[PDB]
Formats: C-alpha cells, sequence, structure tokens
C-alpha cells in the first residue's frame, strides 16, 4: 500500500524482482 | 539476408504488414522497447508464420514459456535463408543456438557503456570519409527475425564454451538452458 | 548422494518458479518502461505509444497463462517419498576360511 | 451437461466440442448477442488449427474468424477487427481443400472491415483482387459479384468525393464559422461547423 | 547476513534451504547465556 | 442465468406484529429451503437492510419493499428438489434473527418444472408463522445479466450433515 | 562535447564497482553514455 | 577566475590545469604546508585541487591534497568546530564512499550533520544534502551487501 | 518407489 | 493386511487441497450424497465412511477425541497415523501364504 | 527469542500451514509488538516489519484452516491492524479492523 | 558520437537462452528497421537543473526547473515559505503540442475516438474515422488517458492475479519436498 506511479519510477519492482530472480538460480541440472 | 535466390518477396508469398496498422505498431513498439531509443523506425515487415508452423509450434510448446526475440539475419547461417525460414522454421544445428530475451544495443550504435555492453548475441578513404560519415553515424539498416521462442523450465548455467551442445546434455525434463555470466 | 537427488527434486521446482519469475519480471519491464515514457512525451506522442503499449499488452500477455504448473505435467518421480533403508554394521571379520 | 461431458470423454481437443463453441456462437450472431460470440468463437480457432487439417485452416476455422471478425467489427472496435480478418486471410490463401470462394470472401469483409475502419487505398486493393478472382471463377451475375464490384465503385466513389463534399477549409476557430458573433456558443461538431460556415473570397484556393 | 544457517541441517543449493531451527542443546547453551546477563539489581 | 423475485409491497397483520416496536428495524430475505440465515445475510444483494418505515400502524402494517432479488440459477440443484421461501427476521442486538414468515415453498423438480412460470405472473401469497396472514408478489428468469454475479450455493453444513446421514 | 561524468560520489561508485552482466535487472543510469550539457545553457538553467 | 568559469559550466576537466597553475603561483609569493604560519589562500587553493580531482573520478590522489588541506585549517582556525573545517571533513567522507570504503564514511558523514544541525537548522540546504547522502550510502550498502554475500549461487 | 519397482522385476 | 493400501498411501506425495475448512467438508460431503444417490452396498466402505470422517467443527471438546478414546476403536488410530490424519478400498489382495 | 525458536521448530517438523505453527507465528507477532511498545525505541522499524509478515502470513491460514468467524482468526486480523496503523499505513488499518468488527 | 541528449530509459532486463530444438523456435515476423541518428528522439527525460546528476521527473513552474525527486526535497522542504509550490510532474510542462507528421506542420486539431491517433486539418476531411460521433475535441481526452495509465492496465494485473496465485502451489510442492528430504537426512 504506497504510491503506485512513484514506485514504477523510482523502481522496486523491476530491480527487487530481478534479484529474487537471481538468488533463485541454483546452477546445474545434477552433473550426472 | 540473401533470400534464398535473387527473388524479390512476392505477396502471393509471404505476408505483408501494412504501414500504420495494428501488426505494425505491435512490431514497432517491441522492437522500440528494445534498443530503448526512438531512433528506430520500422520501414518494412513482412509475415513468416504459415499455419503449419503455428500448428507444430503450438503442440511442442504446450505447458511451456514464450518469450520474444530477435536474430540477425546477417549472422545467420545460409542454410537459414529467408526462402527456407518459410516452411522449416529456422533449423537449429547440433550445437544449439543462442536468443536474446529483452533490452539489446545495436551493433555499431552502443548505447551501453560499462564491462560489457549488451550486444546482439551472434548465433585512405576508410578514414577520411570516416571523418565525416561515421562521426555522424549515418544510417545502415538491419533486417531481423522477431522469432517466439519456447524455453520452458530452463536451467542455469555458465558461460556459453560449455553451454554448446557438443557437451551439453539437456535431461529431457528440460528444452532450454539459461545462461549466467 | 541425497543433496544429488535433492537437487534433481528442487532445481525442477526451482525452474518451474524461476520461468514463473520470468513471465511475471517482464510484465515489470513493460510498466517501468511506459513510466518512463510518460515523463518523456509530448501529449501528441503519448495518445499513439498508448495504443501501442495496449496493442503490445493485448498480443504478448492477451491470452491465459500458458505454463500450466500441475502435477500432472511433472515428471513421474514428483510423486515419491525417498526411501532409505541399510545398515552400517561395523564387525570384526571371520577367522576361519 | 455436455462441456463437461466432452472434455472427459474426448480430452480437451474435441471435434464435438469445437462444433458445440461454433453452434453457439452461430446463434449468439444470429440473435444480434454481438458479445459472447467472442468468448466461444475463440474457442473454435484456438481448436481448429490444431484438432483438424493442422497443414492449414478449416471451415470451421475460417467460420470462427468470420464470426469474430463480424463482430469485433459492428461493436465498434473496428482495430482488432483487422487484425483477425488478416489472419483468416493469410493462412488460407496457399491452401488447398478450400475454394476459390472461402479466399475470396474472406479478402471481401477483410476490405469492408478495412474500408470501415479508414484505410482507402489499402481496401481498394483487396477488394479488386477478391473481384477479379469472382469474375474469373462465379461469374458476373452472382450476388457476391454485384456486391464486389459495387464495393470497388464505392471506395472509387469516396476517396474521389470526400474532397468536394467537405473541402479542407479553416473552421473549427470561433472567428471562421459565425457563431461565436452571431449568436450560438461553440458547436464542436463537425456537422454543425461545416453547415454555418461562410463561404468567401479566401476559401476560393482551398 | 543472507547465509544464515544452524548446523542442524547439511543441504543446501540455494539460501531458502537454509533452516534457521535450533539444535536441542543449541537452544540449552545459548537460552542459557540469559540469567548471567543481569545480576539481580547491580 | 438467474431468477428475479421482486416484492413490490408487504403486507402482515394484528398479531405478533403489533409487539414489533417503532425502534427495531427488519430484513427480508430470500431462500432456497437451504443455506445458512447467517450467510444470506451478509451477501449483499440477495437481502434488503431497511430501516423500519412509517412509524405509526394504526391497522395492519402495510410497508414498501421494492427491487428485484437476482438469485443464482442452478440447472441441477444439489441436495434434491428445489424450493423457494422468504423469511422475515428481526435485525437487532435486541431479539436477533427469529422466524416471522415461512411464506411459499416448492419450485419443481429441475425446475422448468412445475412451478416455473404460474409464479411468474402478479399473485398473492401466504405468509405462515404459524397462522395465516398474506403477501408476496412475483417471479422470473433472468436474461443472464452478464458477467457472473456470484453463482454459488451458501451450503448450511448441518443440513448437509443430516442428508448425508440420511443417505 | 564530452560524456556525462557524474559529480556525485554514489553515480561514480556504481560505475566502476557493480556491472550489469551480472545481473538479469540493473540500474544503467551510471552506465549510459549521457550528452554533458554544454557549457553556456548550463549556466542559464 | 578562469578556473571557476570552467566549474560553472560543468568542464571540471579543463579546471584541473588552471587550479595547478593557482597553486603554484600561491605557493611561492605566499606560504606552504608548513611556511611557520599557515595561510587561508593556500588552505583554500588545496582543498580545490582535491575536490576537483575528485569529480574525475580518480579518489586515490585527491586523498593527500584534502589532508593538507584538513590539517592547515587545523592550524589557521583552531578548534574542531568550525564551518571550514567541516567543509573538509565532508570532503572525507564523499572521497571514502566515492572508492568504496563504507563503514568509515558514515562516521565522517555524521561528523558534518551534528554540525550543520546546531549552527545551520534541521531544514538548511546543507544539512538536508548531507541526509540525502546518508540515504544514498545505506542504497549502496544494501546493494554491496546483497551483491557480495548473496553469492551462494 | 519406482525404483523398488524396478528392483522387484529384477528380483523375486 | 487388511489396510494395506493406506500403508502404501504413506508412499505418495498427494495433492494438497486448496480451500479453507469449510471449503473442504463443502466438496468432500457433496460427493457423499450424490455417490449415495447411485446406490450398491459395494460402494459403502470406500467413501461413505471413510469421507464421512470430516467434522464440521472446529472446536473439539476434549473428552471425545482424548489421548485415552484410543481404546475403544483402534481403526482409527490406524488412519490418524497413517497419513489419513482426518482426510478408495478397491482393489483386492491376493490372501496366499 | 523463545517464540522465535518455537516457529523455527513447527515449520521444521510439521511444515508452515499447520494451526501449530500458525499459533507460534501469532504469538510471535504479539510478542514482538510489545517489545516495541516496552522499549519505545525509534530503531524498531525493522522490527515492525518482521511483524507484518508473521501476522499476515498467520492471517492467510487462519482464514483457510478455521474460517473468518473464529477467535483464533478475529484478534489475529485486530492485531495485524494494528501493526499496520503502527507502521504508518493508516487506510489498510481501516479496512481491516472494519473486517474485525 | 554518442552525443545523445537527455537520459534515456534506464532500466534493463535480459535473458540469454539456448535451445536445441527446431520445433521450439516460431519464426514469425521479419523486420526491416533503421537506426537514424538525424531523427529526434522521442524518448528522452532531460536531467536535473539543479544538480545535473539525475533524471528530471517534477516541473516546478514557480522556480521554472526541470527538477529531480531528490532536489525536490532539498529546495521545496526548506523554511516554510518556500514549501507551498504547485509541483507537477514534468509530463504537465508548458509545451507545444506538435504537427502531424504525414503532412508538415499545421497543428492539431480534434482526436479521432475509434484509432488513437488525432487530428489535422488536411486530414480532417479524410481521416481514419472521420465519418457518438469519433471526432471530439482534443483538450478532454488525453487528461482522461493521463489518469487511467496511473492504475495498473486490467490485462497485466490478471497476470498478478494468477502468475503470483501459482507461486504459492510451487512453493508448497517445494516445502514438501525439503520436508522429505530433510527427515530422510
Amino acid at each position: 500500500m504506497s504510491r503506485r506511479v512513484e514506485r514504477l519510477r523510482r523502481g522496486e519492482g523491476l530491480l527487487s524482482f530481478g534479484v529474487v530472480h537471481d538468488s533463485l538460480a541454483v546452477l546445474g541440472p545434477t552433473v550426472p | 539476408t540473401s533470400v534464398g535466390g535473387d527473388v524479390r518477396l512476392s505477396e502471393k508469398d509471404l505476408g505483408a504488414v501494412l504501414r500504420d496498422s495494428d501488426e505494425w505498431a505491435f512490431l514497432e513498439y517491441l522492437l522500440q522497447m528494445s534498443v530503448r531509443t526512438s531512433r528506430v523506425r520500422l520501414l518494412q515487415a513482412w509475415h513468416i508464420a504459415t499455419p503449419h508452423l503455428v500448428s507444430a509450434f503450438e503442440r511442442r510448446t504446450q505447458g511451456r514459456l514464450l518469450t520474444y526475440s530477435f536474430v540477425d539475419t546477417a549472422s545467420l547461417d545460409e542454410d537459414n535463408s529467408l526462402q527456407d525460414i518459410a516452411r522449416r522454421g529456422l533449423k537449429i544445428p547440433m550445437t544449439g543456438m543462442r536468443f536474446a530475451v529483452g533490452n539489446f544495443s545495436l551493433p555499431g550504435f552502443p548505447l551501453m557503456r560499462g564491462g560489457p555492453a549488451e550486444a546482439e548475441d551472434p548465433f585512405s578513404k576508410f578514414l577520411d570519409a570516416a571523418r565525416s560519415q561515421l562521426l555522424t553515424g549515418e544510417r545502415r539498416i538491419f533486417e531481423y527475425l522477431l522469432c517466439q521462442v519456447g524455453v520452458g523450465r530452463s536451467v542455469v548455467v555458465e558461460d556459453e564454451k560449455e553451454a554448446c551442445g557438443s557437451r551439453f546434455s539437456l535431461l529431457w525434463e528440460y528444452d532450454s538452458a539459461y545462461l549466467e555470466k | 548422494q541425497l543433496s544429488a537427488m535433492k537437487e534433481r527434486k528442487t532445481n525442477y521446482l526451482l525452474a518451474v518458479k524461476r520461468e514463473l519469475l520470468s513471465e511475471m519480471l517482464v510484465i515489470e519491464w513493460m510498466e517501468t518502461f511506459f513510466a518512463h515514457l510518460r515523463l518523456s512525451l509530448s501529449p501528441a506522442e503519448f495518445l499513439s505509444y498508448k495504443h501501442k503499449f495496449d496493442l503490445a499488452a493485448a498480443n504478448i500477455f492477451g491470452g491465459a497463462v500458458r505454463v500450466d504448473v500441475d502435477l500432472d505435467s511433472m515428471p513421474a518421480w514428483m510423486s515419491e517419498k525417498f526411501i532409505l533403508q541399510g545398515s552400517f554394521s561395523v564387525t570384526t571379520a571371520p577367522y576361519a576360511v | 451437461e455436455l462441456v463437461p461431458d466432452f472434455l472427459f470423454f474426448e480430452g480437451p481437443l474435441s471435434l464435438r466440442l469445437m462444433l458445440m463453441e461454433l453452434l453457439i456462437a452461430a446463434v449468439a450472431f444470429q440473435h444480434k448477442q454481438y458479445a459472447a460470440a467472442i468468448p466461444p468463437g475463440l474457442k473454435v480457432y484456438h481448436a481448429s488449427a490444431l484438432t483438424v487439417n493442422p497443414n492449414g485452416c478449416h471451415w470451421t476455422g475460417v467460420a470462427a474468424l468470420r464470426l469474430i471478425g463480424k463482430s469485433l467489427m459492428e461493436l465498434r472496435r473496428f482495430s482488432e477487427a483487422i487484425m483477425v480478418l488478416e489472419d483468416a486471410v493469410r493462412g488460407g490463401r496457399k491452401d488447398p481443400s478450400l475454394p476459390f470462394f472461402v479466399t475470396c470472401m474472406n479478402r471481401y469483409w477483410l476490405a469492408v472491415a478495412l474500408s470501415k475502419v479508414g484505410r482507402f487505398r489499402d481496401a481498394r486493393k483487396e477488394a479488386a483482387g477478391a473481384l477479379v478472382v469472382l469474375e474469373d471463377r462465379l461469374g458476373e451475375n452472382h450476388p457476391a459479384t454485384l456486391s464486389a464490384l459495387f464495393f470497388v465503385a464505392e471506395l472509387d466513389q469516396t476517396v474521389g468525393c470526400e474532397d468536394i463534399v467537405a473541402p479542407p477549409l479553416k473552421i473549427m476557430d470561433g472567428e471562421d464559422t459565425l457563431l461565436r458573433e452571431f449568436g450560438k456558443a461553440a458547436s464542436v461538431d463537425v456537422g454543425e461547423l461545416m453547415l454555418y460556415r461562410p463561404i468567401g473570397p479566401e476559401d476560393l484556393e482551398i | 547476513d543472507e547465509w544464515v544457517s544452524s548446523g542442524i541441517s547439511r543441504l543446501a543449493n540455494c539460501v531458502a534451504d537454509l533452516t534457521t531451527a535450533p539444535s536441542a542443546v543449541g537452544v540449552l547453551e545459548m537460552l542459557g547465556e540469559q540469567g548471567k546477563t543481569g545480576k539481580p539489581v547491580a | 442465468a438467474a431468477v428475479a423475485v421482486n416484492v413490490s409491497y408487504f403486507f402482515l397483520q394484528v398479531e405478533i406484529a403489533q409487539e414489533l416496536p417503532e425502534g427495531t428495524p427488519l430484513a427480508l430475505a430470500v431462500m432456497y429451503r437451504d443455506e445458512k440465515l447467517c450467510r444470506v445475510c451478509q451477501q449483499p444483494e440477495r437481502v434488503v437492510f431497511k430501516s423500519v418505515y412509517s412509524r405509526r400502524p394504526k391497522e395492519p402494517l402495510i410497508m414498501d419493499i421494492n427491487r428485484t432479488f437476482f438469485l443464482p440459477f442452478f440447472y441441477i440443484f444439489p441436495s434434491g428438489d428445489p424450493a423457494l421461501d422468504i423469511v422475515i427476521v428481526h435485525e437487532s442486538t435486541n431479539k436477533l434473527r427469529k422466524i416471522i414468515a415461512r411464506t411459499r415453498l416448492d419450485l419443481g423438480p429441475s425446475y422448468r418444472r412445475l412451478g416455473l412460470l404460474r409464479r411468474a405472473r402478479e399473485f398473492l401469497l401466504l405468509p405462515r408463522m404459524e397462522p395465516a396472514g398474506f403477501i408476496k408478489l412475483a417471479a422470473r428468469v433472468a436474461h443472464f445479466p452478464d458477467g457472473s454475479l456470484p453463482s454459488s450455493f451458501l451450503w448450511d453444513l448441518d443440513v448437509l450433515k443430516r442428508k448425508a446421514d440420511a443417505l | 562535447p564530452d560524456a556525462w561524468h557524474p559529480a556525485s560520489p554514489s553515480l561514480i561508485w556504481e560505475r566502476n564497482s557493480t556491472n550489469v552482466g551480472t545481473r538479469s535487472t540493473a540500474n544503467v543510469f551510471p552506465f549510459e553514455r549521457i550528452q554533458a550539457t554544454q557549457a553556456s545553457e548550463t549556466r542559464i538553467l | 577566475t578562469v578556473a571557476l568559469y570552467f566549474f560553472r559550466t560543468r568542464q571540471y576537466g579543463q579546471a584541473l590545469p588552471l587550479v595547478e597553475q593557482v597553486l603554484a603561483i600561491r605557493k611561492k609569493h605566499l606560504g606552504d604546508f608548513d611556511a611557520a604560519e599557515p595561510h587561508a589562500r593556500v588552505a583554500d587553493c588545496y582543498a580545490n585541487i582535491g575536490l576537483l580531482h575528485r569529480l574525475l573520478g580518480h579518489p586515490t590522489e585527491a586523498f593527500p591534497c584534502v589532508l593538507i588541506a584538513l590539517d592547515m585549517r587545523m592550524r589557521i582556525y583552531q578548534t574542531r568546530e568550525t564551518s571550514g573545517v567541516q567543509d573538509l571533513v565532508l570532503a572525507l567522507g564523499c572521497l571514502q564512499h566515492q572508492a568504496g570504503h563504507f563503514r568509515a564514511a558514515l562516521e565522517a558523514y555524521k561528523e558534518v550533520w551534528t554540525f550543520r544541525n546546531n549552527t545551520l537548522g534541521v531544514t538548511h540546504p546543507d544539512t538536508v544534502n548531507v541526509e540525502l547522502l546518508l540515504r544514498q550510502l545505506e542504497k549502496d550498502l544494501a546493494a554491496q551487501m546483497q551483491e557480495d554475500k548473496q553469492r551462494f549461487v | 518407489d519406482s525404483a523398488l519397482r524396478r528392483r522387484d522385476y529384477v528380483a523375486v | 493386511f487388511v489396510h494395506a493400501r493406506d500403508f502404501e498411501l504413506a508412499i505418495r506425495h498427494q495433492q494438497v487441497s486448496q480451500q479453507s475448512h469449510e471449503g473442504r467438508v463443502c466438496t468432500e460431503l457433496l460427493q457423499v450424497v450424490k455417490t449415495a444417490e447411485t446406490g450398491n452396498a459395494s460402494h459403502l466402505a470406500g467413501l461413505q465412511r471413510l469421507s464421512r470422517g470430516a467434522v464440521i467443527s472446529t472446536y473439539l471438546d476434549p473428552l471425545v477425541h482424548s489421548p485415552i478414546v484410543n481404546m475403544y476403536a483402534p481403526d482409527e488410530v490406524l488412519m490418524n497415523f497413517l497419513l489419513g490424519h482426518t482426510p478408495e478400498t478397491g482393489e483386492p489382495s491376493i490372501a496366499g501364504p | 527469542n523463545c517464540l522465535q525458536w518455537a516457529l523455527d521448530a513447527y515449520d521444521f517438523h510439521l511444515g508452515s500451514e499447520t494451526p501449530l505453527t500458525v499459533g507460534t507465528a501469532y504469538e510471535l507477532a504479539m510478542a514482538i509488538f510489545l517489545l516495541r511498545k516496552a522499549t519505545r525505541s525509534d530503531e524498531a522499524l525493522l522490527l515492525v516489519e518482521t511483524a507484518a509478515r508473521l501476522a499476515e502470513a498467520s492471517l492467510r491460514v487462519r482464514t483457510q484452516l478455521f474460517g473468518r468467524q473464529h477467535v483464533t482468526t478475529l484478534n489475529t486480523a485486530l492485531l495485524l491492524g494494528l501493526l499496520l496503523a503502527d507502521q504508518g499505513k493508516h487506510r489498510r488499518a481501516m479496512s481491516l479492523i472494519e473486517a474485525v468488527i | 558520437k554518442k552525443v545523445t541528449p537527455g537520459v534515456l530509459p534506464q532500466y534493463t532486463f535480459r535473458h540469454d537462452y539456448v535451445v536445441y530444438d527446431s520445433s521450439q523456435v516460431l519464426p514469425r515476423f521479419f523486420l526491416l528497421f533503421e537506426m537514424d541518428p538525424s531523427l529526434e528522439e522521442l524518448f528522452a527525460v532531460p536531467l536535473c537543473d539543479n544538480c545535473q546528476d539525475n533524471p528530471a521527473c517534477i516541473w516546478c513552474p514557480a522556480d521554472a526547473a526541470r527538477l529531480c525527486a531528490s532536489c525536490d526535497e532539498l529546495i521545496h522542504q526548506q523554511n516554510r515559505l518556500v514549501s507551498r509550490h504547485i509541483r507537477v510532474p514534468l509530463n504537465e510542462m508548458p509545451r507545444a503540442f506538435g504537427t502531424c507528421r504525414r503532412h508538415p506542420g499545421e497543428v492539431y486539431e480534434l482526436f479521432c475516438s475509434i484509432c488513437h491517433v488525432a487530428v489535422c486539418r488536411l486530414c480532417r476531411g479524410n481521416h481514419l474515422h472521420a465519418a457518438g460521433r469519433s471526432l471530439m475535441p482534443l483538450n478532454k481526452p488525453y487528461q482522461a488517458v493521463l489518469h487511467m495509465a496511473k492504475k495498473p492496465h486490467f490485462v497485466l494485473a490478471a497476470r498478478r492475479t494468477e502468475l503470483e496465485k501459482r507461486l504459492e502451489e510451487v512453493q508448497k510442492m517445494l516445502d514438501g519436498v525439503r520436508r522429505n528430504c530433510r527427515e530422510e537426512e
């Protein structure tokens, strides 16, 4: 609950969920 | 980029995209957002997705994810000429083919000054005129392919030197390979 | 080796989370870009690029959610509980042939 | 009753269920419901490309995109009515098992949607191409042939007489259409600004 | 610190696998060093 | 689709309605011979929450309930045969939700049956708790308005207990 | 003219400490080839 | 004066060769770093050469130029609270913040903030701007922790 | 468990 | 050997019912109404008594479901432990030695 | 801290969707709400941020395990309301206390 | 080169995938496009007037400055008299509407309703939807579009209702898998 249009401007959207995407990478399937 | 032989693209062939149309607006917007600059305007557009390729693509990409990507036709192998793309669907060699999803800078006109430059993935007159031509950077115009890639449940793996198909396995649970640094 | 199969189970579920994150991060890529358009366009061009943003919205993300994420869609080994059995008994060796 | 009967006994890609959605979309269009014909007709198009003839089109697919194309046209959403009918034209062209009448009627309604949205040169090109194939194959006295000839003549009439019926002129500007110094307080609509515009010596350049 | 994990588990390849549930003896040590912080008035 | 029952006006008689005071408002809710008196009034459209009006009976009470109630059509209607009964409840933090009227019952087994269109005209019905005294009006079948107004059953779990135990 | 060359200590720090090839999403402002507003009109505005 | 004109036009690069001559002339027809008594004109111009060489991008050799300015202003103005000293310790803090070095530019920033709070207000542009450098130090500290302690791959 | 299925196919 | 299936059911992950407690007893007991409507006494041991055990009270008074009511009927002991946990008796098992 | 470890042991064993691990989460949110009141420290805004996540996750499970009419799910919505008003988000606290009543 | 004015869109998203099957790629469009340096950069928010190191966000008519979001707090949260400046964002700056770009230089007059592009004097009689009415005055609908662009699009908010919803049930199966392998540990 905040000001949505200023949230898009400063960018706690795309940038905040980019690091969630990076933290969930985990390299290597198993290396069988 | 050599459109197969010495044939010009005909309307009985690959369909035309009308100027100031709704699909002209969609192609312009996804091509301007990727380069993040308004100086890049579209000057020709074609439809190369015959319904045979659409039905086969939808069957394979069932439950996967679909991302839009751009491929340079000049960097394409000359087996994948535009005449051949109209029936086969941009056939992939055993080494695999790379794909850029999102922002990219056009070659020769960089918009990124860092370590890398987010350049497009591949797969004395030379300075006399260049002192008044390449400083202004006169228009050189590109031929790309906006292709929908069915990347679904990718596995993150590091640099492409070991992500090539000559050594990478691609376990059957997966059908794509996300790249790290 | 228990973390080897645990990586087999969880990296598939985390690749599902990675592609669900990828489609919803790229709807943020639409919105945070268009916020910069509003502050950079004269009002004549904003009405045109609102139509182009509406058209790009309805063409890319127009239908349903294409990823299904369902146990039926998952492989057959997302169903069992990794049964363990055995022993590590440390005894002597027999003294007779 | 039969939607869960056919999603379960025939899978998600069913021939009987795809024909159910086409019949419901057809009776919704016949009763002039307009909306609630796009959601069933879109299920016909999303199924018929895969369930029958994935080499391209069908009569069910053509009737699906035409039922969608008519309804989105007449609901004043003219923009995606162009994209729906153009997709019907491009799929149907280089394809057997569909006669000349399918690829000519689809082109004709593409030009009818393109004239209603307003591009007059582009709609005349498709209306002329649909006219030519209809003259050669299916006679010259058939009502579809006469409607295509009337449509080609109508777009030549509209692009040639719009400039004379409503000359460019310099209206909507108070002191350029009476009204403000005449008694009325603005007009806004073009159909009234043209009506009260007095011709003058300066307008003869236009 | 993002990498926080007691020794109770040894299975980790991401940051979400780190369980912070204290061990059985771990509770009795670092709950025990809390009544000796104070010393009933001065 | 749906069903559209409009009340028009209300009439009540010189019994327990007399000691209904001049301060307590009422609430009128239509039902399915099923569900909860609690959950019908929480859902806004099916119930009316008028304040009690005109504040001087002098006679048997007469008082206005306009508006039409749009209730979800059930093409199968679980728990067997459908019925339509309308209740009146004492909406106050005094004497709580009570039974003041039961009104009509029955709709026809898998309606489009005995009771569909013979309640569509303007009729006069009979609340009964317990003796007689008459008012209601009207019913109809909706033209399926548009975007799926709720269309979920409001199951009373106590009556679902005894019917499942009986089966 | 020349490059932007920011004056903030933080915007310089993000230029020579972090790079965009490591993150899927990144702020790009202390990396772009932005004009420096040239001389005379910088004094005006 | 020409070094000042290049400053107001954002052309900091040409300002460095101009100020370097100003150091050279002021050194020999005035004092120096020690020079028995110290002069405020020499100490001011050493502050200028470290400020302008910060702006080009080199933090490492602008550091000794501002240390000499802080020592000279310590001997001219004496005590610790004077506003000239508090401009220079702000320059040490911003030099540190340019070349990483967190948790020590915090205490350098807070020293400027506490003096400017009770002699210029909680609202003055010289205090809110230091507060902006505190907030923007917190964004860089959050990013640095999330790019070096998040590498669990 | 499906690996236990394959073990029993080889064994008794 | 009698409850042979529920031992093997503890080898499965199952599916988590994405509904409330009222939502669980809604779709479970409404299933019981119609499956008892179709008839046949062979259904009875499957779900008309197995899915019957779904109370519609969050509150349980402790004297029933006590720690010492597991003495009058041991069948629910082998269901509250064997992954039944309060939330299909068809195929046989060959009774050979 | 004792409630902090108990939340860590119930979700390790029974998971994070059981009534027992929701009771530990709600009591930890109430405990950390008393910690801010007693100390009255202005640096405890990060303490209230983790107070919001624990009570919000407690509300979601309690709606889907006990219904919207139960003593546990009512005062968890009330504690969550007081915490959002404490953050300064004043009208999310409005709708939450409006939902309690 | 690289003398592009203003601040470009500063947010990048980039993934690089590698696929192995031909049926996984559907070639859809063939695009011939032009990089042109002599065109005007339409996508450019100017730099801040005060600090010249942030992109501007707020235009203040009282100060006549293209301020950024950080220096807005610097010079407007000062002493109490300079705290009442009516600050609109940089979109609402007084600026010319522009010319048609199909016929050069005649100033727009109305807005076409069915197609989202406005009209001019030359093209009014021959517009796309030139003939309740499709032609309506220009000032009103731009204020409605600006207010509509503040709330999220309904079709992208439909991605919020389903892509988020699917994440909790992947976390539920992941919590089941992790709990399973931790008891086996």
